[PDB]
RNA sequence: GCCAGCGAAGUGAGUUCAAUGGCUGAGGUGAGGUACCCCGCAGGGGACCUCAUAACCCAAUUCAGACUACUCUCCUCCGCCCAUU
């Protein structure tokens, strides 16, 4: 039962982002993740170098649980709008096998289909901001439970204006009554040292949104579990695990 | 793969007849979602709004047909009562008021509005008590047969 | 559907009774020593301030507890633990800041039974026979194995011992913080520092706050009565809701104003003078409450002005198995914790607190 | 609306609670008849045969227009 | 006197659920106040459940200015509405702030000790 | 099945009192009273002919629903702040015996106590305007269900004020966690022409001050029918 | 190989911009407990209290049959490994 997980999207500098790894561990936080935004426009995957975890962080996290250092992991979410820029996502099966869990945020109904059923991700992003209504089908939706495919339903509506709370609370309850609640994960994109929730009180977020009355709980632990556990046989092998073992 | 919906009759019934012709689909589509804003917040706000249309609406007659889900029938048919001070250009006071909630089906829907307008004429004769207007009556009972 | 669970309930119980101290088949000292993890303990007597001398003693060695950073499962299975603490007496273990449903939470019973709760990841690596606890819908996440000790220590070279002995070792490395205790119940004294010399082991006391509070509105309570007669007497669940704003400094009036507090007195009440305060923080014995619990029964002795004491006694938020069978879990809060009304008439009210996945045993 | 004798003390009864009713020009004109009735009696006896009664009985047939007030 | 002995057993009878209420601001200027913490919860509730969840009955217990810490009870209908409300950074002029829960109990004597830490070492 | 029995409080003008119950008559209500404003200020007493209902309209009212008659109460509201101005009602009790559905307003839980046991009332006013203090007890609340008094909770938030519906949600769910729903009934004042709702809107109207799922619709139903019922005895 | 239909009111659900598996309380069965009662063979029964009752899925003219997606459950047939004698 692998507890309170995330998926954090800032990066502009190490003092903010420091910041947010000594805040997470404050709560309940026991795994951390840093997502990484690629647009469509610029063109650009930053994959060599991008973080330097072990080189830029002062080598004690402490967290009040079990005093466990914090697995901080680095994970990917590409903005895609264009089916001649999937093309570039299909071509890192070979290229660069980085970025361990690796997050897609679709925008076309033709684009979503693909996503769940041919293209090889992780997690599925859906955010809705300014206006994007979106269909959501239960054939692409019935297939992505079976093959071990999760949704990342990021909130973060409390930054700038009050009328995201709408587009947050609308799409996940359209997502509610089709996709009946079986691995969906909430978690907050957190830019600011203070936008951040402890994980006892993210739990109802996802009962604001429904979900289960007990699996609420379960979507932040078990169902986050499942997700990272789909970006480990994603990274190396899909039935076969070999690791370097050095005494 | 089908979702089940419900659907709510409505009826201003007010004097100043003029703010029975000043109905329109935009103006009660930015009255009802508002006034969900208003005594709620925005959870009903949204969470009825993604089933939320209209479908019949008649400015000369005043009967409200809107649309709401299984899960959240009871936030829209609590703010009815709630809906004063539709604001225009004068000045008006209008309030719905229901007459059957009608679990989706909307032929039977369409069958309680024939049985509630035969009742309004029956009663509108001996008090109304007008020669032209009887004439009248006798066009739509004739018209109604030919149906 | 999606409005109902917004509005509905948690699981919450409680369980009350009645008895006698002096009654041949009463249970009063059974639930008690069979009662096995404690953190909070307070007692409350009306119109006191002059405290006795032994009951200030009493509070003063309730303890002490020890804690042992990073200690392995391995050690607390050897021959020479089992034979210096478990076989001459009780002793306790509790993995510390391990909460129940986030990571692996070892036990240890008085009657030998280390009982653990694992996760999936460490459940199918070490090997050891047990069931599942709470049903999280399909994906089962934790495990609970029972080890009884005391019938491993009559064949010590068997297939199960041996069997145990090696997943802990060589198969699977796990270290714990544990809240070590030891009630001294045995002809060779040993204590736990000779024997934790290696590991970094740090004897700790308990801590103590001593309060008196003044003015405080006492409901009035007829024993032979727990539903509360009207306009006499009070229900026995409105002093459970009262007894803890006292303990939370929280006594006050009503006041109208922005900021009111609708938080009335349970009616019909006692204006009552004095009201003497404790707290007693840290690992507690449950066999040193049973030395409380008999002098609160001969606190009575002599006709005091008191009509009623109080002993409550909060258990922690993390205990896995309480009351002998109880798998108390974790669903957004839910503590047990039980509750003695004492009168003067050796009645007493058993007020149990049951969480929210969780039992309760008369 | 139809009814036999026992009937029409209250065939009778529903049409004028209807005008007060429907409150609508609804014209009542009313037609009686003969409506015969055969009646059988036969017990359980060799040497008996059944005496096959005569016997009318009356009817109303009250008809309620729609007539256009 | 007498010696008897009763079972009875209750299922939810407590119809009020208490929070422990911690606070976190940015900046060092808390002018916060008693009565103007009552209206911070009040127009919390109204942005999200709006003005009818926003009187449900709760009250401020041993409310503290330098440690900012209180008391809260909504029934058994408004404990989810409240966690709710409060998530979303209600703030009260402008500035950016955070609603951390320490701990949620049905009574006050099972919330007085501990639950988050359970040992101060 | 006698549904959408609600009273108003309403007088003015001929004109604005017949509005109101050609409204009522539109929407559902086939019974509807008028009550009268009776405080210590100017301790009037109006009882023998008040307004004449049945003397001034004009002798047919009709509904569009069941399309019956509409049988017209006259029922009394007596404002009693002082323990002096609650003897009044216990000597106006011998001397005109009119206005057969008695309901008092209490503003002390002393006089509340009496209101319950010893005043011989058929209904209770419970409303709570602008800051008014008082707090609901357990047994008050436990003799009145079992003598059979009623309770009401009258409602206009829509039109006047927007910080007078708070006080009329709060006070209300201070009562549902003690009345626990036996006999409560949902009325509203209308002075205004247009301040009345439908016959099926109070039925979410009381799901909105919680109380029930299903015996909010007997709010308006079952308990208004037990006005009538225990108040016939009270005047013969 | 080829050849045969009837626009006419109303399906122990009968919708068609596509109704209906509701809540509470008390049981059944499947685990757990008793300071309770009766029968007197250490035993058994009753009373009371806590908890599970689901997943897969949706009528569109209906029925029989094959195939496929299933577990709160019951019946039949067994395997592997642990421990005991």
């Amino acid at each position: 039962a692998v507890f309170a997980d995330l998926d954090l999207r800032a990066g502009s500098d190490l003092k903010a982002l420091r910041g947010l790894v000594e805040t997470a561990a404050h709560l309940g936080y026991s795994v951390v993740a840093i997502n990484h935004i690629v647009d469509f426009k610029e063109k650009k995957q930053e994959i060599e170098k991008p973080v330097a975890v072990s080189e830029l962080f002062t080598t004690l996290p402490i967290v009040q649980g079990k005093s466990r250092p914090i697995k901080i992991l680095t994970r990917l979410t590409i903005i895609v709008s264009d089916p001649s820029h999937c093309n570039v996502l299909r071509a890192t099966s070979s290229r660069a096998r980085l970025y361990d869990v690796v997050a897609v945020f679709p925008k076309t109904e033709k684009l979503f289909h693909i996503a769940c059923t041919h293209l090889d991700v992780d997690l599925v992003c859906i955010t809705v901001t300014e206006k994007l209504p979106f269909y959501f089908k239960r054939p692409p939706i019935n297939v992505a439970i079976d093959r071990g495919l999760a949704f990342e339903l990021v909130y973060s509506p409390a930054i700038k204006d009050s009328t995201m709370r709408r587009y947050t609370i609308s799409s996940a309850l359209n997502l509610m009554q089709i996709c009946k609640g079986k691995n969906v994960i909430i978690s907050s994109a957190a830019e600011r040292p203070l936008e951040i929730r402890g994980p006892y009180d993210v739990a109802n977020l996802g009962l604001l949104f429904g979900l289960s009355e007990s699996d609420a709980k379960a979507a932040v632990s078990t169902n986050c579990r499942a997700a990272l556990l789909h970006g480990e046989t994603r990274k190396t092998a899909f039935g076969i695990i070999s690791t370097v073992k050095k005494p | 793969v089908r979702f089940k919906h419900r659907y709510l009759l409505c009826e201003l019934v007010s004097d100043d007849p003029r703010c029975r012709l000043s109905l329109d689909d935009r103006v009660l589509s930015s009255l009802v979602r508002d006034t969900i804003a208003r005594v709620h917040g925005t959870f009903g706000a949204a969470a009825c709004s993604i089933g939320f249309a209209v479908r019949y609406l008649n400015a000369y007659t005043g009967i409200v047909l809107l649309r709401c889900r299984k899960e959240f029938y009871q936030l829209v048919w609590s703010a009815l009562p709630f809906i004063t001070y539709l604001e225009n250009k004068g000045h008006r006071y209008p309030c719905f008021f229901n007459t059957l909630h009608v679990g989706g089906t909307i032929r039977t829907c369409q069958k309680f509005l024939i049985q509630y307008n035969r009742r309004q004429l029956l009663i509108l004769l001996q008090n109304c008590t007008d020669e032209g207007e009887r004439e009248a009556i006798q066009k739509s009972v004739t018209r109604s047969c030919l149906l | 559907a999606t409005l109902r669970r917004l509005r509905e309930a948690p699981r919450h119980l409680l369980v009350c009774e009645k008895s006698n101290f002096g009654n041949h088949k009463s249970r009063h000292r059974h639930l008690v020593q069979t009662h096995y993890y404690n953190y909070r303990v307070s007692f409350l007597i009306p119109e006191c301030g002059i405290l006795s001398e032994e009951l200030k003693n009493l509070v003063m060695n309730t303890g002490p507890y020890y804690f042992v950073k990073n200690l392995p499962l391995h050690e607390l299975i050897t021959p020479e633990f089992i034979s210096t603490f478990i076989k001459k007496g009780s002793c306790y273990a509790l993995t510390y800041n391990t909460h129940i449903d986030e990571d692996n939470t070892v036990a240890l019973l008085p009657n030998g039974k280390l009982i653990l709760s694992l996760d999936k990841d460490t459940y199918e690596e070490t090997g050891l026979q047990g069931h599942p606890s709470q049903f999280s819908g399909r994906k089962i996440m934790k495990f609970i194995v029972s080890i009884d000790l005391m019938e491993l220590s009559l064949n010590l070279d068997s297939k199960k011992y041996e069997r145990i002995s090696w997943s802990f070792k060589e198969k699977k490395p796990l270290k714990f913080d544990f809240l070590l205790a030891w009630h001294k119940t045995g002809s060779e004294e040993s204590t736990m520092m000779s024997y934790f010399s290696k590991y970094q082991i740090q004897e700790h006391q308990p801590k103590v706050a001593l309060s008196t509070l003044r003015d405080l509105q006492c409901p009035v309570l007829q024993s032979s009565e727990l539903e509360g007669t009207p306009e006499v007497s009070c229900r026995a669940l409105e002093l459970f809701d009262w007894l803890g704003a006292v303990f939370s400094n929280v006594d006050l009036n009503n006041e109208p104003n922005n900021f009111i507090s609708t938080y009335c007195c349970p009616e019909p009440s006692t204006v009552v003078a004095k009201a003497y305060l404790c707290t007693i923080t840290g690992f507690i014995l449950p066999e040193k409450i049973c030395l409380l619990l008999e002098h609160l029964c001969h606190y009575f002795d002599e006709p005091k002005l008191a009509p009623w004491v109080t002993l409550s006694v909060q258990g922690f938020a993390d205990s896995p198995v309480s009351w002998e069978k109880n798998e108390h879990g974790f669903r957004k809060g839910g503590e047990h914790l039980y509750n003695f009304v004492i009168f003067n008439n050796q009645d007493y009210w058993l007020q149990m607190a049951v969480g929210a996945n969780d039992h309760c045993p008369p | 609306i139809h009814g036999l004798g026992l009937a029409i003390n209250r065939a009778i009864n529903i049409a004028l609670q209807l005008q007060a009713g429907s409150f609508g020009s609804l014209q009542v004109a009313a037609n009686t008849s003969t409506v015969e009735l055969v009646d059988e009696l036969e017990p359980e006896t060799d040497t008996r045969e059944p005496l096959t009664r005569i016997r009318n009985n009356s009817a109303i047939h009250i008809r309620v227009f729609r007539v256009t007030p | 006197p007498a010696a008897t002995y009763e079972r009875v057993v209750y299922k939810n009878p407590s119809e009020y659920h208490y929070m422990k209420v911690c606070l976190e601001f940015q900046d060092c200027g808390v002018g916060l106040n008693a009565a103007q913490f009552k209206q911070l919860l009040i127009s919390a509730v109204k942005d999200l459940f709006g003005e009818v969840d926003a009187a449900l009955p709760l009250d401020i217990l041993t409310y503290e200015e330098k440690t900012l810490s209180a008391i809260l009870r909504i029934c058994s209908s408004g404990l989810v509405k409240l966690w709710s409300s409060l998530t979303l950074l209600g703030s009260y002029k402008g500035k950016k702030c955070a609603f951390r829960v320490i701990q949620v109990s049905p009574f006050l004597l099972a919330l007085s000790g501990n639950s988050r830490e359970l040992v101060l070492d």
